[PDB]
């Protein structure tokens, strides 16, 4: 993976590739990284696959029960408390590294979650194998309090960044966009990477196999 | 108080009019055992109790209803001596976890209030009865003065300069409105103290009695102490000349 | 604990007519590093009886709260028995080899020193369980360095004075300081007497370097 | 309806006193401790001559040198003669040596009050246990005859009865019994008290009889052996 | 890490470099170490960062309770003791390194150390982390029995600034602490505003 | 990691005649390279006829002491009676075999009387294997110990010579003689020698003194 | 390897309104074959499958479990499993497994019940669900899988070009892995019709 | 009526009747003496015969070498307990290697007998004790209730008709102290004398002693060993 986030003037800005990859080879070209966990916080997730998915799962699930009792909008304080506890109990192994953000009634909030359950809280963080060629970038680019258009080209740069850059990241850059009035969740956001067209005809015609046996069988 | 067609076999179980019975019961066991006193002092706090002999062949020291809770607090009875014994058990856990885990000695508003919370536990269940146990507890502190607290059966807590429990708890409390404890000092209280505890003893109802005397302050280094033998047999000579 | 980290190195004790003489640096080294320069490895654990600790510093402030507790809980009972220096050894012993037995060792390496009844007593505690009783105690480099010294005068002079015992103290601590590499010329004197138990502030062992000069 | 462990005004067990009163609904049983050696008697009482007498044992072995003869709720009897039996062999194991008669009895009857209601085990007991044994056996201290009863009360006895007619038996052996009689007087005299109390007739196959001794084991007497004791009319 | 805590008279001084390190790599160049336990106790925290962190917010839950229901301003050494009980008690799967500075209305301002085995004692200063091993020579030469709040603040800061200097596991900023009866008064030094102590060679 | 185990030298002895039973150990505790103490006897007394002495890690030799007294008044309790010198030695294997998987490190030799007032040694080893027989040697010096008795007390290898009863006065001499054999090659044995004699009246103590390097 | 001790090679295929899922016949271990009809593809319900590759216990043990969840599932629910729904609950079971896994790597391929959709996915051994539009495979011969797939899949394929493409991509692969082969079964699942067919392979 | 079926129910006066009711067991259970001087503590028991062809019941228990103990009430119930009372004292000697103080085990009863008394569908501890022992602070009298209440006494006496025997320790209470073994244990069963009926007195039979002092670990007198204190019979009047 690459996963970063941003705080800008109005909000927050989630960024992520789409590259999923058992061993050296890629198994999924196009996988959702940045995750649901309210209506207004969403959350990044790089290392375990798996380990993303579940603990990403779970916490949103637990912050729908908390809202539901409460009546009101989740904060970013307790998905940042429920993912930093869970991580920590289970002593880093659970291999979840995590870009959390999203606007509370507090104003909007920017986390990175470790495996080990340790947070920082900070304008600007990268997780994943290319947080490095990600993090360049903010440490260059970065301005406080930057417009929403500004801040969508800085992260999908970092994002960029780590694609060309890190053999763990490729394909898709993914944005996640959260103001106190708006979310767009924009999913193919950029498509730097498209696979040559076959100008070679290899379609292998029908009757081509050697069949053995056959049996049809009939549904509804 | 009457109906106990049930109402009065459970702690568990309220009364039409709202009332848990055999918390009263408990209180009617402390109001039954002889009474207890301590008074609060500019210095510290005595406590008095008058212990009943049964027979002359129990030794002199033998059903002592003053116990040391902690090197610093001290306690006083009165009621079912068996669960006496064991609330000063808890009480004693209770001041040595405080000790290992916070590092000094415990504030006797929270050793009372924790105390009292285990008391009030046993007054909601069916599995289990309440303590017919009053207890007071004393102690002194140059940071935090001279304290008193008292604990009755339901668990209820409260800090008092001057306290009885038992048979003639209301006789004794008339005697003790009488003292001026905010400015005497815990020398002058445990002449007072035997003198109350003498004027409520029944003479011909019961029989003769023991005076045990304990206290923490000033004079003690605020440690919780017996009163010394030359100290009491002079509260005690006092007492007695006070019948005149 | 697996594995010591703020330790103290030598304890040593040697008994006398009269009572008993406990001695310990007050340093706590953090591997070779001398971290904590004024910390008390001897504790009083009653009127009769007193310890001194070697090894980890964190679990001997487990075992200082703990018989901490048991003398409190004995003296408010008043029923005129307290805890004799051989219960308090007794004590130790069943501790350390349950902890070690658990394959969670307390870190420590004791001496009990006391008086009672007109006889002294000194005994050794180890992070295993071994235990036993001797007129002279050494542990950590001062087993190789001090008990040797300490046996040798015991063999001419079996008792000892108050002054002959603190002296021979001074001069064990002086060797300590001169070859052990995790000691500290900054000690404690601990004393069992018919008075109860003392105590003494910092003390320093006054040194020699004269062979500085003889070398050429 | 009260617990199974309240109190009489007395002082006594409800639960324990009632499991006394089953004994004396329970077959007699007579045990008699001489110098020589202990004797067990029990009368079988059947009810149907199609019940085959060789499987009603009121009397059974617990080791070589001590046998127990038990009165009143034989099936309760399943679990005390097995804990006795597990006891002898586990002392054996660990000590090299045979318990002694007294020992054997004491672990027993400390069974007897493990019964109860709340806090209890996934197993524990609900009620006495409605039996009395007599445990008669030979040890260093020569042979002696235990009692014990449903309430753990165990004592040695120099002759004891047992059942539904023990008001009886007893006084009878207190006329019989002398101090210094020996094994065969023992179960002669026992025998004669047992047909003097029995419904049925006694015979060779209605009763069971066994002996311990210093000479010898725990001996199961067979047909023909009640044959030649029970022809003394 | 470096942290560092100076007791004067009316209360103490905290002070922590803002490095944070995944092995080579500073993850995060700006780190407050500084934590807030209660309205005048604070921690210094080096070592493992989730490490530190649970038991830091397990102090502020257990001492957050204890306060409220003792009803008094809560004891910077009951604060050090909580720490002390989950130090000692989890040594052996923690990696932590506590400083605890507050302050009390009974004591005090109060400095305690709680290292890696789960010890406590009192200090006029204490130094932790990694970084604190090559300013043991310059804090010892350099400390002077009674200073006064604003020199503490030099001390601290100048310290630091060595320690941050020569260990490559610190550095970034200087953040400081004052504890004293009218409160908590923190302060950030950048750049220029770190104690220059020129390159000293040829 | 942490070892729970440290060896502390020692070395046991029993003989067994036909009235008495002689457990003898030296008085050293060792480890390492360096002397603990020169006054720790290894054998110890648990009933007018029975002496037990152990060798090994003095950590479990001081533990396993402390369960068989415990137990001792166990079974005084529970059956009215002492325990046998054979009961003491049967029950001492299953505490031993209690810790087959976090053995004792321990050598145990029971001396004492039989219920016939002859003189009877058990011989253990560190799990509670165990046996009766005459004469036993156990702990650092056991190897050097054996061989000798063997020749003078077994009578073995020798052609001809006809199995003279043991006495008191040359079974003690040949104790001494042993270890102050062994104190000349063993490293862990020396100091003093500590006898204990069992007998029809008690049990008696004798102490000889042993090379001090 | 853990995974190559068994072997086994497990492929899926998404066509215009139809869906294939092919999968090795070989049942070894390690170097030596020991069954040639060894299934590996499960029906979860018409128009449903499941292939299973990995271990050969954990294979078998995984479809009848998860055929156990199903049939609860489907008399709870008066309806037909969804494919999504389906997948996730694989996910679920294998998670249960996470520090202690199956080691298998499923791969689903089937038609929306109602809607006839195509819908193809593959799982981790403990249980990341990843969905395709073109193909997914796992087994031994991963790497030789992708290659064929990746030059032979056509955007709109009808029933008998989807056959033949995934037939080639199933047999050319496990021709270059030593642990997978003899023989190759294809299931080809249409609305109205099934078509299971066992091709003419090497058996080397 | 309806409030003596368990512990938990407390009576409209103030009581519990069924730890009332289990104090009944220790008057139903036979008469036992026990008293103290300076130097040694005495034990004295009245053994029962339940139908005398069988063994006079055992009165006097074991529980270490300082303490021993007299049972009045429930055997299985004083078994029980005792085997609790040679546990701590067992865990002393493991621990500490001390004689665990008499004063100490008494109140570790205090505390064992209370919990039953107060949790729903348990029972008091049917049998009263009388503890004799010797350590630091000298001989010792102690008695136990079915109520976790302990005394420590001069002299005391429980069981079938031990208002005659209590009388007479009160009587002679004041010769106690300087008085020396001998005389203590005439005077302990001139006590138990006065429980039986005028026509039966004390015999080698129905007679146990138990002593634990200074000098001596306790000790149980029974049949033949008990003669040589009943050698001085100094007759009964009335
Ligand atoms: C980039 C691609 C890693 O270079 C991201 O961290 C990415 C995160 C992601 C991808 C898809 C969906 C959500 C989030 N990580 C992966 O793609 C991940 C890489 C990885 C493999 C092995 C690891 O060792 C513990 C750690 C990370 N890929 C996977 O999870 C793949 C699909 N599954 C496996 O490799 C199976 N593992 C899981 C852990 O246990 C051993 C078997
Ligand atoms: C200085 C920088 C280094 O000693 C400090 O001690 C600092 C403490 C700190 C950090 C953040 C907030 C407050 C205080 N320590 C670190 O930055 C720390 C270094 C460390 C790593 C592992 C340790 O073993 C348990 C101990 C110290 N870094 C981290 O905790 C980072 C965020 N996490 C990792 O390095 C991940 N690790 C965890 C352990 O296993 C290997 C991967």
């Amino acid at each position: 993976t690459t996963i970063a986030g941003v705080v800008y003037k109005d909000g927050i800005v989630l960024g992520a590739d789409t590259r999923a990859t058992e061993g050296m080879v890629v198994a999924d070209k196009n996988c959702s990284k940045i995750h649901f966990i309210s209506p207004n916080i969403y959350c990044c997730g790089a290392g375990t696959a798996a380990d993303t998915d579940m603990t990403t799962q779970l916490i949103s699930s637990n912050l729908e029960l908390h809202s539901l009792t409460t009546g009101r909008l989740p904060r970013v304080v307790t998905a940042n408390r429920m993912l930093k506890q869970m991580l920590f109990r289970y002593q880093g192994y659970i291999g979840a590294a995590l870009v959390l953000g999203g606007v509370d009634v507090t104003g909007p909030h920017l986390y990175s979650i470790y495996p080990h359950g340790s947070t920082d809280k900070l304008p600007y963080v990268t997780m994943g194998s290319g947080s490095l060629a990600a993090m360049a970038v903010f440490e260059d680019k970065f301005r406080p309090d930057m417009e929403e258009e500004e801040a969508k080209k800085l992260v999908s740069e970092a994002i960029a960044a780590g694609i060309f850059n890190d053999l763990g990241s490729g394909s898709n850059i993914d944005l996640c966009v959260i103001s106190k009035s708006k979310l767009d969740f924009l999913r193919p956001f950029s498509v730097p990477n498209k696979k040559g067209t076959r100008l070679g005809r290899y379609r292998c015609e029908k009757g081509t196999t050697a069949v053995l046996t056959e049996k049809v069988t009939p549904l509804e | 108080s009457s109906i106990g067609t049930g109402y009065d076999l459970s702690a568990s179980t309220f009364s039409p009019d709202g009332r848990v019975f055999q918390v009263e019961y408990a209180m009617k066991a402390v109001e039954n055992s002889s009474t207890a006193i301590g008074i609060r002092c500019k210095d510290g706090v005595v406590f008095g109790v008058e212990k009943l002999v049964l027979s002359k062949l129990y030794e002199e020291g033998s059903n002592k209803r003053l116990f040391n809770v902690d090197r610093h607090v001290g306690m006083a009875v009165a009621g079912l001596l068996a669960d006496a014994r064991s609330l000063a058990d808890i009480a004693r856990e209770e001041a040595s976890n405080f000790r290992s885990n916070f590092g000094y000695n415990i504030p006797l508003k929270h050793l009372a209030d924790r105390v009292a919370m285990y008391v009030h536990a046993y007054t909601l269940y069916s599995a289990v009865r309440p303590f017919g146990c009053s207890f007071m507890l004393g102690s002194y502190s140059a940071n935090d003065g001279a304290q008193l607290y008292m604990i009755d059966p339901s668990g209820v807590s409260y800090g008092y300069w001057g306290c009885a429990i038992g048979k003639a708890r209301q006789a004794a409390k008339t005697e003790i409105e009488k003292l001026q404890m905010k400015e005497m000092t815990c020398r002058d209280v445990v002449k007072e103290v035997a003198k109350i505890i003498y004027i409520v003893h029944d003479e011909v109802k019961d029989k003769a009695f023991e005076l045990e005397l304990s206290w923490v302050g000033e004079l003690t280094k605020g440690r919780h102490e017996i009163v010394p033998k030359d100290i009491r047999e002079e509260a005690e000579k006092y007492a007695k000349e006070s019948l005149k | 604990t697996q594995n010591p980290m703020v330790t103290g190195t030598s304890v040593l004790g040697v008994k006398f007519d009269g009572g008993v003489v406990i001695a310990a640096d007050m340093l706590g080294s953090y591997g070779s590093l001398a971290r904590f320069r004024n910390i008390s490895r001897i504790m009083r654990v009653n009127d009769s009886t007193m310890l001194g600790a070697s090894g980890d510093y964190a679990d001997f402030q487990y075992l200082k709260q703990v018989l901490g507790q048991m003398v409190i809980d004995e003296e408010l009972l008043g029923d005129g028995h307290s805890y004799s220096p051989r219960a308090i050894h007794s004590w130790l012993t069943r501790a350390m080899y349950s902890r070690r037995s658990k394959m969670n060792p307390l870190w420590n390496t004791m001496v009990i020193g006391g008086y009672a009844d007109g006889e002294s007593f000194l005994g050794y505690v180890d992070m295993l369980g071994v235990a036993y009783e001797a007129p002279s105690l050494a542990t950590g480099y001062g087993a190789y360095l001090a008990q040797p010294l300490l046996r040798e005068v015991l063999e001419k002079q079996p008792v000892l004075s108050q002054t002959e015992a603190r002296e021979l103290v001074e001069r064990c601590m002086r060797v300590l300081y001169y070859r052990d590499a995790r000691s500290y010329n900054r000690f404690q004197i601990a004393t069992v007497t018919e008075k109860g138990v003392e105590i003494e502030g910092p003390l320093s062992a006054q040194t020699n370097w004269d062979i500085a000069h003889m070398i050429s | 309806d009260r617990g199974v462990n309240t109190f009489s005004p007395e002082g006594r067990l409800f639960q324990v006193e009632y499991a006394i009163e089953a004994i004396k609904l329970g077959s007699t049983a007579i045990g008699i401790q001489t110098s020589e050696g202990v004797c067990l008697a029990v009368e079988k009482r059947i009810t149907s001559p199609l019940m085959e007498p060789s499987s009603i044992e009121k009397i059974v072995e617990i080791d070589a040198h001590i046998g127990c003869a038990m009165s009143g709720l034989i099936a309760d009897a399943k679990t005390l003669i097995d804990k006795a039996r597990v006891e002898t062999q586990n002392h054996w194991f660990t000590y090299n040596e045979t318990m002694t008669v007294e020992s054997v009895t004491q672990a027993v009857s400390n069974l007897a009050l493990q019964f109860g209601e709340e806090d209890a085990d996934p197993g524990a007991m609900s009620r006495p246990f409605g039996v009395a044994l007599l445990f008669g056996g030979v040890d260093e201290k020569g042979p002696q005859l235990f009692h014990m009863d449903p309430s753990g009360t165990f004592v040695q006895c120099d002759a004891r009865a047992i059942g539904s007619a023990s008001e009886g038996a007893q006084s009878s052996l207190q006329e019989v019994y002398h101090k210094s009689m020996t094994l065969k007087e023992a179960i002669k005299s026992s025998l004669i008290i047992l047909k003097q109390v029995m419904e049925e007739k006694l015979n060779a196959t209605n009763i069971e009889l066994a002996t311990v001794q210093p000479g010898q084991n725990f001996h199961m007497f067979t047909k023909e052996e009640l044959e030649e004791v029970i022809k003394d009319i | 890490t470096t942290i560092m805590a100076v007791q004067f008279n009316g209360g103490v001084v905290l002070g922590a470099d803002s490095r944070t390190t995944t092995g080579s790599y500073i993850a995060n160049r700006v780190t407050d170490k500084l934590t807030p336990i209660h309205d005048h106790i604070f921690c210094c925290r080096s070592g493992s960062a989730a490490d530190t962190q649970a038991v830091a917010d397990a102090v502020t839950y257990q001492l957050g309770f204890h306060s409220i229901e003792l009803n008094e301003p809560p004891l910077v050494h009951t604060a050090a003791s909580l720490f002390k009980e989950m130090c000692y008690r989890y040594r052996e799967d923690l990696m932590a390194g506590i400083i605890i500075a507050g302050w009390d209305p009974q004591e005090g301002g109060q400095v305690y150390s709680v290292p890696m085995g789960g010890m406590m004692v009192r200090q006029s200063f204490a130094i932790g982390g990694s970084g604190s091993s090559y300013i043991y020579g310059y804090v010892d030469a350099t400390y002077r029995e009674g200073m006064t709040k604003d020199e503490c603040l030099q001390f601290t800061a100048n310290a630091l600034a060595l320690a941050m200097e020569r260990d490559g596991s610190s550095g970034g900023v200087i953040r400081l602490a004052a504890i004293q009866e009218s409160g908590v008064e923190r302060q950030v030094l950048l750049g220029d505003q770190i104690p220059k102590f020129t390159i000293a060679t040829l | 990691r942490f070892s729970p185990y440290a060896f502390n030298g020692g070395t046991v002895l029993a003989i067994a005649g036909e009235d008495f039973s002689i457990v003898a150990s030296d008085t050293r505790l060792s480890e390492g390279f360096s002397i603990h103490t020169r006054d720790s006897p290894k054998c110890y007394k648990l009933t007018d006829k029975t002496v037990i002495g152990c060798s090994g890690f003095h950590g479990d030799c001081l533990t396993l002491t402390k369960i068989i007294e415990a137990r001792l008044k166990m079974y005084k309790h529970s059956n009215n009676k002492a325990m046998t010198t054979g009961a003491i030695a049967a029950m001492l294997s299953t505490i031993l075999y209690s810790r087959r998987f976090f053995p004792y490190y321990v050598y145990n030799i029971i001396g004492g009387l039989d219920e016939e007032g002859k003189g009877a040694v058990y011989s253990f080893d560190p799990v509670g294997s165990y046996q009766r027989d005459s004469f036993k040697a156990g702990g650092s010096a056991s190897a050097m110990l054996q061989p000798l008795l063997d020749n003078q007390v077994g009578f073995k290898n020798m052609q001809n010579v006809e199995h003279v009863p043991l006495t008191l006065d040359r079974a003690m001499r040949l104790v001494k003689d042993v270890f102050i054999s062994a104190a000349e090659r063993d490293v862990y044995t020396g100091d003093a020698l500590r006898i204990c004699i069992v007998t029809k009246e008690g049990i008696r103590e004798e102490t000889v003194p042993l090379r001090k390097d | 390897s853990i995974m190559s001790y068994n072997g086994g090679a497990v492929m899926a295929m998404k066509g215009k309104n139809c869906v294939a899922i092919a999968a090795d016949r070989r049942f070894g271990i390690q170097a030596q074959m020991v069954t040639t009809d060894f299934q590996k593809i499960f029906p979860m319900g018409d128009r449903l499958y499941i292939g299973l590759a990995g271990l050969a216990t954990d294979v078998q043990t995984v479809a009848q479990r998860l055929k156990f969840r199903l049939n609860l599932y489907e008399l709870k629910e008066g309806r037909q499993i969804k494919p999504y729904t389906l997948m996730s609950m694989v996910a679920n079971l294998l998670y249960e497994k996470r520090f202690g896994p199956y080691y298998t790597e499923p791969v689903i391929a089937g038609l929306d019940p109602k809607t006839f959709k195509p819908f193809i996915c593959s799982l981790d051994l403990i249980g990341c669900p990843m969905v395709t539009d073109d193909f997914v495979v796992s087994g031994t011969c991963s790497e030789q899988m992708y290659g064929m797939c990746e030059s032979l899949w056509e955007p709109n394929m009808d029933p008998e070009h989807l056959f033949e493409t995934i037939s080639q991509a199933m047999l050319n692969a496990v021709d270059r892995d030593a642990v997978s082969g003899m023989g190759v079964i294809v299931h080809v699942i249409e609305k109205d019709k099934i078509t299971t067919r066992t091709l003419k392979a090497r058996m080397d | 009526n309806q409030y003596d079926n368990d512990v938990t129910v407390w009576s409209p006066q103030g009581r519990i009747h069924q730890i009332e009711y289990a104090m009944e067991a220790v008057k139903q259970g036979s008469a036992t003496v026990g008293l103290k001087s300076k130097t040694h503590a005495v034990l004295v028991a009245l053994k029962r015969a339940q139908s005398e062809l069988a063994a006079h019941q055992k009165k006097i228990l074991h529980v270490d070498n300082h303490i021993g103990i007299s049972i009045a009430g429930l055997t299985a119930d004083a078994r029980l307990l005792c085997n609790f009372m040679r546990q701590e004292c067992l865990d002393s000697r493991f621990v500490f290697d001390r004689p665990l103080p008499v004063s100490r085990l008494v109140s570790l009863i205090g505390s064992k007998t209370q919990i039953p008394t107060q949790r729903y569908g348990r029972r008091p501890y049917g049998v009263g004790l009388l503890i004799a022992g010797y350590d630091d602070m000298g001989p010792h009298i102690f008695q136990t209730c079915p109520s976790a209440n302990y005394f420590d006494c001069r002299a005391m006496s429980i069981g079938a008709r031990s208002q005659s025997a209590r009388t007479y320790l009160e009587r002679h209470m004041s010769e106690f102290m300087e008085c020396n073994l001998d005389e203590l244990v005439k005077h302990g069963l001139r006590a138990l004398r006065e429980t039986l009926p005028a026509e039966q007195d004390l015999t080698t039979k129905n007679v146990s002693i138990g002593i634990v002092g200074k000098d001596l670990e306790f000790t149980i007198y029974d049949d033949d060993d008990v003669s040589p204190f009943l050698d001085g019979l100094e007759e009964r009047p009335q």
